[PDB]
DNA sequence: CACGCGGCAAC
DNA sequence: GTTGCCGCGTG
DNA sequence: ACGCGGCAAC
DNA sequence: GTTGCCGCGT
């Protein structure tokens, strides 16, 4: 029943959101294992190394260099670093 | 342009503020149903923020 | 354990067996169009497992 | 420089 | 699917 | 029959 | 953030 307000539901559906929205205080998080990225739920964790982790067979180059990289995380990293 | 008169939301472009007003701040012909309780909307911004209000309080 | 006489899905109960047959497996006489392609299905589970490989 | 498009990404 | 963010394309 | 639990596409 | 999903314990 919401043990931190201890207000009350009908169901233990809403009462998950009713934590996740205004407890995240008290959720335990997960931490991405290949950078500082930290996500509320573990299906956007599953989503974000899916796009951001996943070794490209091919190889995409930085829009301003001649570099290529086989990740889509380590290559926008490296672009938003040609501002520098 | 920074801040939206219609609501608390504070945005960068000016570009993006034209969007939010006509996504979030336009005047719907037909009103929209609460999922919750029977209330009625013709604004986008005012039904989201009701009915956010319902499950979150 | 029990094994679907139409996929690799493992059931361990038969009344849980009998759901899956029904939602899965059915007959629909009126086809299901793929979210993403032309293609059309009268299965569930036809149409499941085809909408997943769009991925690759 | 203004403006609008379209992709981005966790929620 | 949301929504602001941004890179970049037209003027 | 009923309801959760982890998961996933939008 | 929403909502449907399904095998499984009740
Ligand atoms: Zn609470
Ligand atoms: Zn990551
Ligand atoms: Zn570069
Ligand atoms: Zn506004
Ligand atoms: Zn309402
Ligand atoms: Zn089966
Ligand atoms: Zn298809």
């Amino acid at each position: 029943e919401c043990y931190i307000c201890h207000a009350r539901f009908t169901q233990s559906g809403t009462m998950k959101m009713h934590i996740l929205q205004k407890h995240t205080e008290n959720v335990a998080k997960f931490h991405c294992p290949h950078c500082d990225t930290v996500i509320a739920r573990k299906s956007d964790l599953g989503v974000h190394l899916r796009k951001q982790h996943s070794y490209i067979e091919q190889g995409k180059k930085c829009r301003y260099c001649d570099a290529v990289f086989h990740e889509r995380y380590a290559l926008i990293q490296h672009q938003k670093s040609h501002k520098n | 342009k920074f801040h939206c008169p219609h609501c608390d939301t504070v945005i960068a472009r000016k570009s993006d503020l034209g969007v939010h007003l006509r996504k979030q701040h336009s005047y719907i012909e037909q009103g929209k149903k609460c999922r919750y309780c029977d209330a009625v909307f013709h604004e986008r911004y005012a039904l989201i923020q009701h009915q956010k209000s319902h499950k979150n309080e």
